[PDB]
Protein backbone atom coordinates (compact mmCIF):
# COMPACT_ATOMS: atom_id res chain seq x y z
CA UNK A 1 0.00 0.00 0.00
CA UNK A 2 0.51 3.64 0.82
CA UNK A 3 2.35 4.37 -2.77
CA UNK A 4 -1.04 5.59 -4.24
CA UNK A 5 -4.28 6.84 -3.73
CA UNK A 6 -7.73 7.36 -5.33
CA UNK A 7 -10.59 9.64 -5.36
CA UNK A 8 -14.09 8.30 -4.55
CA UNK A 9 -17.33 9.66 -3.98
CA UNK A 10 -18.87 7.22 -1.39
CA UNK A 11 -22.79 7.32 -1.16
CA UNK A 12 -24.45 7.30 2.13
CA UNK A 13 -28.15 6.77 1.51
CA UNK A 14 -28.99 6.27 5.08
CA UNK A 15 -27.57 10.01 6.01
CA UNK A 16 -28.71 11.59 2.45
CA UNK A 17 -25.11 12.42 1.93
CA UNK A 18 -22.01 11.68 -0.55
CA UNK A 19 -18.39 12.16 0.09
CA UNK A 20 -15.65 12.14 -2.21
CA UNK A 21 -12.38 10.45 0.07
CA UNK A 22 -9.12 9.18 -1.11
CA UNK A 23 -8.67 5.59 -0.88
CA UNK A 24 -5.82 2.86 -0.83
CA UNK A 25 -6.03 0.96 -3.89
CA UNK A 26 -3.41 -1.51 -2.42
CA UNK A 27 -5.24 -1.66 1.00
CA UNK A 28 -8.10 -4.34 1.68
CA UNK A 29 -11.47 -2.80 1.62
CA UNK A 30 -12.07 -3.35 5.09
CA UNK A 31 -9.37 -0.31 5.67
CA UNK A 32 -11.33 1.64 2.76
CA UNK A 33 -14.66 1.28 4.93
CA UNK A 34 -12.05 2.77 8.22
CA UNK A 35 -11.65 5.69 6.16
CA UNK A 36 -15.14 6.20 5.26
CA UNK A 37 -16.02 5.94 9.09
CA UNK A 38 -13.36 8.41 9.66
CA UNK A 39 -15.55 10.76 7.53
CA UNK A 40 -18.73 10.41 9.21
CA UNK A 41 -17.69 12.00 12.07
CA UNK A 42 -20.04 9.51 14.06
CA UNK A 43 -23.50 9.95 13.15
CA UNK A 44 -24.41 6.37 12.14
CA UNK A 45 -25.62 3.90 14.55
CA UNK A 46 -24.47 0.40 14.58
CA UNK A 47 -22.39 1.83 12.08
CA UNK A 48 -20.07 -1.29 12.40
CA UNK A 49 -22.99 -2.85 10.54
CA UNK A 50 -22.69 -0.97 6.84
CA UNK A 51 -20.41 -2.12 4.59
CA UNK A 52 -19.40 -0.50 1.32
CA UNK A 53 -21.12 -1.58 -1.24
CA UNK A 54 -21.18 -1.69 -5.58
CA UNK A 55 -24.07 0.12 -7.32
CA UNK A 56 -25.53 -1.86 -10.31
CA UNK A 57 -23.90 -0.55 -13.86
CA UNK A 58 -27.01 -5.46 -13.62
CA UNK A 59 -27.04 -5.32 -9.60
CA UNK A 60 -25.24 -4.60 -6.86
CA UNK A 61 -23.54 -6.36 -4.23
CA UNK A 62 -21.36 -5.67 -1.13
CA UNK A 63 -17.62 -6.03 -1.46
CA UNK A 64 -15.56 -8.75 0.28
CA UNK A 65 -13.98 -6.99 3.28
CA UNK A 66 -10.40 -9.17 2.76
CA UNK A 67 -9.83 -8.13 -0.92
CA UNK A 68 -7.68 -5.18 -1.78
CA UNK A 69 -9.52 -2.54 -3.07
CA UNK A 70 -8.08 -2.36 -6.11
CA UNK A 71 -9.38 -6.25 -6.93
CA UNK A 72 -12.96 -4.29 -7.96
CA UNK A 73 -12.42 -2.27 -11.35
CA UNK A 74 -13.83 1.24 -11.41
CA UNK A 75 -17.13 1.72 -13.18
CA UNK A 76 -15.97 4.23 -16.15
CA UNK A 77 -19.76 5.96 -16.06
CA UNK A 78 -18.94 8.33 -13.29
CA UNK A 79 -15.64 10.95 -13.52
CA UNK A 80 -15.01 9.62 -10.17
CA UNK A 81 -15.20 6.18 -9.18
CA UNK A 82 -19.11 5.73 -6.97
CA UNK A 83 -19.42 3.47 -4.19
CA UNK A 84 -22.52 3.57 -1.48
CA UNK A 85 -22.30 2.66 2.51
CA UNK A 86 -25.40 0.38 3.24
CA UNK A 87 -26.53 -1.39 6.23
CA UNK A 88 -25.34 -5.17 6.13
CA UNK A 89 -26.36 -6.99 9.03
CA UNK B 1 5.07 7.19 -6.72
CA UNK B 2 7.41 9.08 -8.94
CA UNK B 3 11.57 8.42 -8.80
CA UNK B 4 14.15 11.68 -8.22
CA UNK B 5 17.56 10.62 -8.98
CA UNK B 6 19.22 13.05 -6.77
CA UNK B 7 23.27 13.45 -6.60
CA UNK B 8 26.02 14.73 -4.58
CA UNK B 9 28.84 16.26 -5.63
CA UNK B 10 31.84 18.14 -4.39
CA UNK B 11 35.69 17.63 -3.58
CA UNK B 12 36.66 15.07 -1.03
CA UNK B 13 36.34 15.22 2.74
CA UNK B 14 33.42 17.94 2.47
CA UNK B 15 30.34 15.42 3.77
CA UNK B 16 28.84 13.89 1.27
CA UNK B 17 28.95 10.72 2.40
CA UNK B 18 28.08 12.33 5.74
CA UNK B 19 25.16 14.63 5.08
CA UNK B 20 23.69 11.37 2.70
CA UNK B 21 24.08 8.87 5.48
CA UNK B 22 22.33 11.08 8.33
CA UNK B 23 19.58 11.75 5.52
CA UNK B 24 19.25 8.40 5.07
CA UNK B 25 19.89 6.83 8.04
CA UNK B 26 19.35 9.36 11.04
CA UNK B 27 23.02 8.60 12.32
CA UNK B 28 26.80 10.81 11.79
CA UNK B 29 29.12 9.15 10.43
CA UNK B 30 32.34 10.06 11.98
CA UNK B 31 34.82 8.03 9.85
CA UNK B 32 36.20 9.05 6.83
CA UNK B 33 36.18 6.51 4.66
CA UNK B 34 36.94 7.78 0.85
CA UNK B 35 33.94 6.62 -1.49
CA UNK B 36 34.41 5.56 -5.42
CA UNK B 37 30.16 5.40 -5.74
CA UNK B 38 27.33 4.51 -3.72
CA UNK B 39 23.82 4.57 -4.11
CA UNK B 40 20.78 4.88 -1.40
CA UNK B 41 17.39 4.79 -1.99
CA UNK B 42 14.58 5.77 0.63
CA UNK B 43 10.70 6.49 0.06
CA UNK B 44 9.57 10.07 1.89
CA UNK B 45 6.84 12.18 1.92
CA UNK B 46 7.52 15.18 0.25
CA UNK B 47 4.47 18.38 -0.31
CA UNK B 48 1.90 15.77 1.03
CA UNK B 49 3.34 12.84 -1.51
CA UNK B 50 5.04 10.00 -1.39
CA UNK B 51 8.38 9.89 -3.36
CA UNK B 52 11.46 7.48 -4.18
CA UNK B 53 14.44 9.64 -3.67
CA UNK B 54 17.60 7.75 -4.66
CA UNK B 55 21.14 9.76 -3.75
CA UNK B 56 24.18 9.07 -5.67
CA UNK B 57 26.78 9.95 -3.60
CA UNK B 58 30.22 10.18 -5.87
CA UNK B 59 33.57 10.37 -5.73
CA UNK B 60 35.82 13.46 -5.27
CA UNK B 61 35.91 16.11 -8.18
CA UNK B 62 38.34 10.89 -10.04
CA UNK B 63 36.50 8.69 -11.60
CA UNK B 64 35.53 10.29 -14.70
CA UNK B 65 33.57 7.28 -16.57
CA UNK B 66 30.89 7.07 -13.82
CA UNK B 67 31.12 11.04 -13.26
CA UNK B 68 29.71 11.66 -17.00
CA UNK B 69 26.94 9.01 -16.91
CA UNK B 70 25.45 10.45 -13.49
CA UNK B 71 25.63 13.60 -14.97
CA UNK B 72 23.35 12.90 -17.77
CA UNK B 73 21.25 10.71 -15.60
CA UNK B 74 20.88 13.19 -12.56
CA UNK B 75 17.62 14.98 -12.04
CA UNK B 76 19.14 17.39 -9.19
CA UNK B 77 22.48 17.97 -8.12
CA UNK B 78 23.66 19.12 -4.37
CA UNK B 79 26.97 20.76 -5.12
CA UNK B 80 29.02 20.38 -1.40
CA UNK B 81 31.74 22.34 0.30
CA UNK B 82 33.27 22.66 3.70
CA UNK B 83 33.22 25.67 5.55
CA UNK B 84 36.51 24.82 6.71
CA UNK B 85 38.11 24.41 2.86
CA UNK B 86 38.17 27.65 0.90
CA UNK B 87 40.02 25.41 -1.72
CA UNK B 88 36.94 22.93 -1.86
CA UNK B 89 34.70 26.55 -2.12
CA UNK B 90 36.56 27.19 -5.60
CA UNK B 91 36.36 23.81 -6.53
CA UNK B 92 32.57 24.16 -7.13
CA UNK B 93 32.43 26.58 -10.05
CA UNK B 94 33.69 23.94 -12.31
CA UNK B 95 31.60 21.41 -11.43
CA UNK B 96 28.42 23.60 -12.01
CA UNK B 97 29.96 24.36 -15.72
CA UNK B 98 30.57 20.83 -16.32
CA UNK B 99 26.64 19.79 -15.07
CA UNK B 100 25.23 22.61 -17.35
CA UNK B 101 27.30 21.79 -20.67
CA UNK B 102 26.19 18.08 -20.31
CA UNK B 103 22.46 19.12 -19.83
CA UNK B 104 23.00 21.99 -22.33
CA UNK B 105 20.53 23.76 -20.60
CA UNK B 106 20.89 26.08 -17.53
CA UNK B 107 17.64 24.97 -16.10
CA UNK B 108 18.92 22.63 -13.72
CA UNK B 109 17.85 21.83 -10.49
CA UNK B 110 20.75 22.35 -7.86
CA UNK B 111 21.81 23.48 -4.47
CA UNK B 112 24.66 24.97 -2.83
CA UNK B 113 25.74 23.78 0.00
CA UNK B 114 28.05 24.64 2.81
CA UNK B 115 28.49 21.72 5.03
CA UNK B 116 30.05 21.69 8.50
CA UNK B 117 28.70 24.44 10.44
CA UNK B 118 29.12 23.15 13.64
CA UNK B 119 32.87 24.54 12.83
CA UNK B 120 32.63 28.24 13.63
CA UNK B 121 36.07 27.96 15.52
CA UNK B 122 37.43 26.89 12.10
CA UNK B 123 35.31 28.63 9.18
CA UNK B 124 37.16 30.27 6.74
CA UNK B 125 34.60 30.57 3.75
CA UNK B 126 31.94 33.27 5.33
CA UNK B 127 28.26 32.25 4.59
CA UNK B 128 27.79 35.64 2.06
CA UNK B 129 30.27 34.13 -0.13
CA UNK B 130 28.15 31.16 -0.32
CA UNK B 131 25.37 33.34 -0.75
CA UNK B 132 27.22 36.11 -3.44
CA UNK B 133 27.77 32.40 -5.56
CA UNK B 134 24.51 31.12 -5.33
CA UNK B 135 23.32 34.39 -6.24
CA UNK B 136 26.06 34.41 -9.38
CA UNK B 137 24.37 30.64 -10.51
CA UNK B 138 21.20 32.58 -11.36
CA UNK B 139 19.68 32.90 -7.77
CA UNK B 140 20.76 29.00 -6.86
CA UNK B 141 19.40 27.40 -3.73
CA UNK B 142 22.01 28.02 -1.10
CA UNK B 143 22.03 26.59 2.20
CA UNK B 144 25.04 25.75 5.33
CA UNK B 145 24.05 22.26 6.55
CA UNK B 146 25.85 20.34 9.29
CA UNK B 147 25.63 16.30 9.10
CA UNK B 148 27.29 16.37 12.73
CA UNK B 149 24.45 18.56 14.17
CA UNK B 150 21.40 17.26 11.96
CA UNK B 151 21.09 20.87 10.73
CA UNK B 152 19.58 21.67 7.18
CA UNK B 153 20.10 18.18 6.01
CA UNK B 154 16.59 16.90 5.09
CA UNK B 155 16.56 20.43 3.93
CA UNK B 156 18.75 19.59 1.17
CA UNK B 157 17.22 16.85 -0.63
CA UNK B 158 13.67 18.03 -0.16
CA UNK B 159 14.30 21.12 -2.19
CA UNK B 160 15.75 19.64 -4.83
CA UNK B 161 12.69 17.69 -5.15
CA UNK B 162 10.46 20.40 -4.89
CA UNK B 163 12.74 22.22 -7.33
CA UNK B 164 12.27 19.09 -10.05
CA UNK B 165 8.59 19.32 -9.67
CA UNK B 166 8.54 23.15 -10.57
CA UNK C 1 20.18 5.56 27.49
CA UNK C 2 19.43 9.01 28.82
CA UNK C 3 15.56 9.97 28.28
CA UNK C 4 14.36 13.57 27.80
CA UNK C 5 11.22 14.90 28.27
CA UNK C 6 10.20 17.38 25.99
CA UNK C 7 6.86 19.75 25.89
CA UNK C 8 5.47 21.63 22.90
CA UNK C 9 3.24 24.14 23.83
CA UNK C 10 1.18 26.94 22.37
CA UNK C 11 -2.11 28.87 21.70
CA UNK C 12 -4.60 26.17 19.16
CA UNK C 13 -3.56 26.14 15.25
CA UNK C 14 0.14 26.92 15.46
CA UNK C 15 1.52 23.87 14.13
CA UNK C 16 2.24 22.16 17.55
CA UNK C 17 0.87 18.29 16.52
CA UNK C 18 2.21 18.85 12.99
CA UNK C 19 5.16 19.53 14.22
CA UNK C 20 5.56 16.76 16.43
CA UNK C 21 3.89 14.19 13.55
CA UNK C 22 6.51 15.42 11.09
CA UNK C 23 9.44 14.46 13.33
CA UNK C 24 8.00 11.18 14.88
CA UNK C 25 6.69 10.00 11.66
CA UNK C 26 7.50 12.12 8.79
CA UNK C 27 4.51 13.21 7.17
CA UNK C 28 2.45 16.46 6.87
CA UNK C 29 -1.01 16.18 9.04
CA UNK C 30 -3.03 18.51 6.82
CA UNK C 31 -5.95 18.19 9.36
CA UNK C 32 -7.01 20.63 12.20
CA UNK C 33 -7.69 17.91 15.21
CA UNK C 34 -7.71 20.14 18.58
CA UNK C 35 -5.21 18.37 20.94
CA UNK C 36 -6.01 17.34 24.60
CA UNK C 37 -3.07 16.03 25.35
CA UNK C 38 -0.62 13.36 22.88
CA UNK C 39 2.60 11.62 23.74
CA UNK C 40 5.12 10.30 21.28
CA UNK C 41 8.26 8.10 22.33
CA UNK C 42 11.35 8.38 19.52
CA UNK C 43 14.76 7.03 20.01
CA UNK C 44 17.48 9.29 17.98
CA UNK C 45 21.10 9.82 17.68
CA UNK C 46 22.16 13.25 19.09
CA UNK C 47 25.48 14.58 19.48
CA UNK C 48 26.52 10.65 18.56
CA UNK C 49 24.36 9.09 21.53
CA UNK C 50 21.51 7.31 21.59
CA UNK C 51 18.54 9.48 23.04
CA UNK C 52 15.15 8.60 24.19
CA UNK C 53 12.87 11.77 23.65
CA UNK C 54 9.42 11.38 25.15
CA UNK C 55 7.36 14.27 23.35
CA UNK C 56 4.34 15.96 24.85
CA UNK C 57 2.24 17.48 22.32
CA UNK C 58 -0.26 19.51 24.70
CA UNK C 59 -3.85 21.51 24.07
CA UNK C 60 -4.43 25.23 23.04
CA UNK C 61 -5.00 27.55 26.60
CA UNK C 62 -8.08 25.20 28.54
CA UNK C 63 -6.78 22.14 30.63
CA UNK C 64 -5.24 24.69 33.60
CA UNK C 65 -4.80 21.74 36.13
CA UNK C 66 -2.78 19.25 33.63
CA UNK C 67 -1.31 22.38 32.66
CA UNK C 68 0.53 22.65 35.51
CA UNK C 69 1.72 18.55 35.79
CA UNK C 70 3.42 19.17 32.64
CA UNK C 71 5.26 22.16 33.27
CA UNK C 72 6.40 20.53 36.48
CA UNK C 73 7.59 17.57 34.73
CA UNK C 74 8.90 19.18 31.07
CA UNK C 75 12.55 18.94 31.06
CA UNK C 76 12.72 21.45 28.04
CA UNK C 77 10.20 23.68 26.27
CA UNK C 78 9.45 24.75 22.73
CA UNK C 79 7.03 27.77 22.77
CA UNK C 80 5.45 27.69 19.37
CA UNK C 81 3.59 30.66 17.50
CA UNK C 82 2.01 31.11 13.81
CA UNK C 83 3.91 33.84 12.05
CA UNK C 84 0.30 34.38 10.56
CA UNK C 85 -1.67 35.01 13.48
CA UNK C 86 -0.45 37.64 15.76
CA UNK C 87 -2.77 36.57 18.52
CA UNK C 88 -0.76 33.50 18.88
CA UNK C 89 2.49 35.33 19.27
CA UNK C 90 0.97 37.76 22.46
CA UNK C 91 0.07 34.59 23.90
CA UNK C 92 3.47 33.28 24.21
CA UNK C 93 4.53 35.30 26.95
CA UNK C 94 2.15 34.93 29.38
CA UNK C 95 3.10 30.94 28.98
CA UNK C 96 7.18 31.44 29.47
CA UNK C 97 6.07 33.44 32.87
CA UNK C 98 4.54 30.34 34.03
CA UNK C 99 6.67 27.65 33.01
CA UNK C 100 9.11 30.30 35.07
CA UNK C 101 6.80 30.24 38.40
CA UNK C 102 6.33 26.68 38.49
CA UNK C 103 10.17 25.79 38.11
CA UNK C 104 11.38 28.75 40.20
CA UNK C 105 14.19 29.35 37.84
CA UNK C 106 15.04 31.14 34.68
CA UNK C 107 17.08 28.82 33.13
CA UNK C 108 15.04 26.34 31.48
CA UNK C 109 15.91 24.72 28.19
CA UNK C 110 13.68 26.88 25.68
CA UNK C 111 12.99 27.20 21.98
CA UNK C 112 10.71 30.07 20.52
CA UNK C 113 9.37 28.70 17.33
CA UNK C 114 7.78 30.79 14.86
CA UNK C 115 5.70 27.98 12.99
CA UNK C 116 4.03 27.77 9.32
CA UNK C 117 7.48 29.64 7.52
CA UNK C 118 5.90 28.53 4.51
CA UNK C 119 3.16 30.72 4.42
CA UNK C 120 5.30 33.58 3.32
CA UNK C 121 1.97 35.74 2.04
CA UNK C 122 -0.02 35.60 4.87
CA UNK C 123 3.20 36.86 7.27
CA UNK C 124 2.12 39.15 10.09
CA UNK C 125 4.69 38.30 12.52
CA UNK C 126 8.06 39.36 11.21
CA UNK C 127 11.23 37.44 12.00
CA UNK C 128 12.41 40.11 13.84
CA UNK C 129 9.96 40.22 16.20
CA UNK C 130 10.40 36.78 17.21
CA UNK C 131 14.26 37.31 17.28
CA UNK C 132 13.77 40.40 19.54
CA UNK C 133 11.27 38.78 21.84
CA UNK C 134 14.08 35.39 22.16
CA UNK C 135 17.11 37.76 22.80
CA UNK C 136 14.61 39.81 26.01
CA UNK C 137 13.88 35.83 27.17
CA UNK C 138 17.58 35.60 28.37
CA UNK C 139 19.33 35.33 24.93
CA UNK C 140 16.45 32.32 24.44
CA UNK C 141 17.01 29.95 21.11
CA UNK C 142 14.95 31.03 18.36
CA UNK C 143 13.54 29.18 14.66
CA UNK C 144 11.88 30.02 12.33
CA UNK C 145 9.94 26.21 10.99
CA UNK C 146 7.63 25.19 8.61
CA UNK C 147 5.97 21.25 9.76
CA UNK C 148 4.62 21.46 6.20
CA UNK C 149 7.74 21.73 4.42
CA UNK C 150 9.96 19.48 6.90
CA UNK C 151 11.94 22.73 7.04
CA UNK C 152 13.56 23.06 11.12
CA UNK C 153 11.90 20.25 12.42
CA UNK C 154 14.06 17.95 13.79
CA UNK C 155 16.28 21.27 14.61
CA UNK C 156 13.65 21.89 17.62
CA UNK C 157 14.02 19.01 19.30
CA UNK C 158 17.55 18.10 18.71
CA UNK C 159 18.40 21.74 20.13
CA UNK C 160 16.65 21.18 23.28
CA UNK C 161 18.07 18.03 23.50
CA UNK C 162 21.86 19.51 24.09
CA UNK C 163 20.59 22.34 25.94
CA UNK C 164 19.79 19.72 28.39
CA UNK C 165 22.97 18.33 28.04
CA UNK C 166 24.59 21.77 28.63
CA UNK D 1 -25.10 13.48 25.44
CA UNK D 2 -22.19 12.93 27.40
CA UNK D 3 -18.67 12.16 26.88
CA UNK D 4 -15.52 11.68 29.43
CA UNK D 5 -11.82 11.97 28.81
CA UNK D 6 -9.80 8.82 28.71
CA UNK D 7 -5.90 8.33 27.91
CA UNK D 8 -4.96 5.60 25.03
CA UNK D 9 -1.79 4.00 25.39
CA UNK D 10 -0.92 2.28 22.01
CA UNK D 11 1.89 0.18 23.07
CA UNK D 12 2.99 -0.40 19.15
CA UNK D 13 3.23 3.00 18.63
CA UNK D 14 4.64 3.75 21.85
CA UNK D 15 2.41 6.79 22.15
CA UNK D 16 -0.65 8.01 24.12
CA UNK D 17 -3.60 10.58 23.61
CA UNK D 18 -5.82 11.88 25.32
CA UNK D 19 -9.56 11.24 24.06
CA UNK D 20 -13.44 12.34 24.17
CA UNK D 21 -15.32 9.02 24.88
CA UNK D 22 -19.32 8.35 25.17
CA UNK D 23 -19.45 6.33 28.31
CA UNK D 24 -23.49 5.38 26.52
CA UNK D 25 -21.99 3.66 23.53
CA UNK D 26 -20.77 0.51 23.07
CA UNK D 27 -17.06 -0.24 23.56
CA UNK D 28 -16.92 -1.09 19.79
CA UNK D 29 -17.59 2.32 19.21
CA UNK D 30 -15.12 4.03 21.55
CA UNK D 31 -12.73 1.96 19.88
CA UNK D 32 -13.85 3.11 16.34
CA UNK D 33 -12.87 6.78 17.93
CA UNK D 34 -9.15 5.68 19.11
CA UNK D 35 -8.90 4.19 15.59
CA UNK D 36 -10.48 7.69 13.73
CA UNK D 37 -7.85 9.22 16.09
CA UNK D 38 -4.54 7.24 14.42
CA UNK D 39 -5.30 8.54 10.95
CA UNK D 40 -3.88 5.11 9.18
CA UNK D 41 -0.90 4.99 10.96
CA UNK D 42 -1.20 1.23 12.85
CA UNK D 43 -1.17 -1.92 10.56
CA UNK D 44 -3.78 -4.57 10.52
CA UNK D 45 -5.63 -2.08 12.99
CA UNK D 46 -8.74 -4.11 13.48
CA UNK D 47 -7.16 -6.79 15.08
CA UNK D 48 -6.55 -4.43 17.93
CA UNK D 49 -8.71 -4.33 21.03
CA UNK D 50 -9.32 -2.07 23.98
CA UNK D 51 -7.69 -3.50 26.89
CA UNK D 52 -7.45 -2.51 31.00
CA UNK D 53 -4.04 -2.75 32.20
CA UNK D 54 -3.59 -4.25 35.27
CA UNK D 55 -3.39 -2.17 37.98
CA UNK D 56 -4.42 -1.69 41.34
CA UNK D 57 -6.41 -4.87 42.81
CA UNK D 58 -6.91 -5.41 39.35
CA UNK D 59 -6.13 -7.71 36.69
CA UNK D 60 -5.68 -6.87 32.71
CA UNK D 61 -8.11 -7.72 30.47
CA UNK D 62 -9.65 -6.94 27.28
CA UNK D 63 -13.33 -5.01 27.46
CA UNK D 64 -15.89 -6.79 25.71
CA UNK D 65 -17.19 -4.53 22.30
CA UNK D 66 -20.64 -5.25 23.05
CA UNK D 67 -20.57 -3.62 26.43
CA UNK D 68 -21.50 -0.25 27.15
CA UNK D 69 -18.38 1.86 28.08
CA UNK D 70 -19.30 2.91 31.39
CA UNK D 71 -20.11 -0.76 32.71
CA UNK D 72 -16.37 -0.22 32.95
CA UNK D 73 -15.10 1.31 36.40
CA UNK D 74 -12.29 3.74 35.85
CA UNK D 75 -9.20 2.71 37.29
CA UNK D 76 -8.31 4.62 40.33
CA UNK D 77 -4.61 4.57 39.91
CA UNK D 78 -4.44 8.68 37.28
CA UNK D 79 -6.07 11.57 37.40
CA UNK D 80 -7.61 10.49 34.12
CA UNK D 81 -9.00 7.07 33.13
CA UNK D 82 -6.46 5.08 31.38
CA UNK D 83 -6.95 2.03 28.79
CA UNK D 84 -4.88 0.52 26.28
CA UNK D 85 -5.03 -0.61 22.71
CA UNK D 86 -3.54 -4.01 21.95
CA UNK D 87 -3.04 -6.43 19.61
CA UNK D 88 -4.84 -9.83 19.32
N1 LIG E 1 32.45 18.62 12.39
C1 LIG E 1 31.88 18.08 11.31
N2 LIG E 1 32.49 17.07 10.60
C2 LIG E 1 31.89 16.54 9.49
C3 LIG E 1 30.66 16.99 9.05
N3 LIG E 1 30.32 16.27 7.95
C4 LIG E 1 31.29 15.39 7.67
N4 LIG E 1 32.27 15.55 8.62
C5 LIG E 1 33.51 14.78 8.72
O1 LIG E 1 34.38 15.00 7.61
C6 LIG E 1 34.97 13.76 7.20
C7 LIG E 1 34.70 13.57 5.71
O2 LIG E 1 33.34 13.23 5.59
P1 LIG E 1 32.70 12.44 4.33
O3 LIG E 1 31.20 12.45 4.51
O4 LIG E 1 33.26 11.05 4.24
O5 LIG E 1 33.21 13.37 3.12
P2 LIG E 1 33.10 13.09 1.55
O6 LIG E 1 34.48 12.82 0.99
O7 LIG E 1 32.57 14.33 0.84
O8 LIG E 1 32.08 11.85 1.37
P3 LIG E 1 32.39 10.68 0.26
O9 LIG E 1 31.39 10.73 -0.90
O10 LIG E 1 32.19 9.40 1.01
O11 LIG E 1 33.84 10.64 -0.26
C8 LIG E 1 34.29 12.66 8.01
O12 LIG E 1 35.15 12.30 9.07
C9 LIG E 1 33.08 13.33 8.63
O13 LIG E 1 32.76 12.83 9.91
C10 LIG E 1 30.03 18.01 9.76
O14 LIG E 1 28.93 18.44 9.42
N5 LIG E 1 30.64 18.55 10.88
N1 LIG F 1 0.98 26.08 5.78
C1 LIG F 1 1.22 25.47 6.92
N2 LIG F 1 0.18 24.94 7.66
C2 LIG F 1 0.46 24.31 8.83
C3 LIG F 1 1.77 24.21 9.29
N3 LIG F 1 1.73 23.54 10.48
C4 LIG F 1 0.44 23.22 10.78
N4 LIG F 1 -0.34 23.70 9.76
C5 LIG F 1 -1.78 23.59 9.66
O1 LIG F 1 -2.38 24.37 10.67
C6 LIG F 1 -3.44 23.69 11.29
C7 LIG F 1 -3.08 23.62 12.77
O2 LIG F 1 -2.31 22.44 12.96
P1 LIG F 1 -2.07 21.74 14.38
O3 LIG F 1 -0.74 21.01 14.36
O4 LIG F 1 -3.22 20.81 14.61
O5 LIG F 1 -2.00 22.94 15.41
P2 LIG F 1 -2.04 22.82 17.00
O6 LIG F 1 -3.40 23.30 17.43
O7 LIG F 1 -0.95 23.74 17.50
O8 LIG F 1 -1.67 21.33 17.46
P3 LIG F 1 -2.51 20.55 18.64
O9 LIG F 1 -1.59 20.08 19.79
O10 LIG F 1 -3.07 19.30 18.04
O11 LIG F 1 -3.71 21.36 19.17
C8 LIG F 1 -3.49 22.31 10.66
O12 LIG F 1 -4.48 22.29 9.66
C9 LIG F 1 -2.13 22.16 9.99
O13 LIG F 1 -2.18 21.37 8.82
C10 LIG F 1 2.82 24.75 8.53
O14 LIG F 1 4.01 24.68 8.89
N5 LIG F 1 2.53 25.38 7.35
CA1 LIG G 1 15.93 19.44 9.30
MG1 LIG H 1 33.59 9.47 2.45
MG1 LIG I 1 -4.03 19.54 16.54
Amino acid sequence: PGASAVVVRVGIPDLQQTKCLRLDPAAPVWAAKQRVLCALNHSLQDALNYGLFQPPSRAGKFLDEERLLQEYPPNLDTPLPYLEFRYKR
Amino acid sequence: MREYKLVVLGSGGVGKSALTVQFVQGIFVDEYDPTIEDSYRKQVEVDAQQCMLEILDTAGTQFTAMRDLYMKNGQGFALVYSITAQSTFNDLQDLREQILRVKDTDDVPMILVGNKCDLEDERVVGKEQGQNLARQWNNCAFLESSAKSKINVNEIFYDLVRQINR
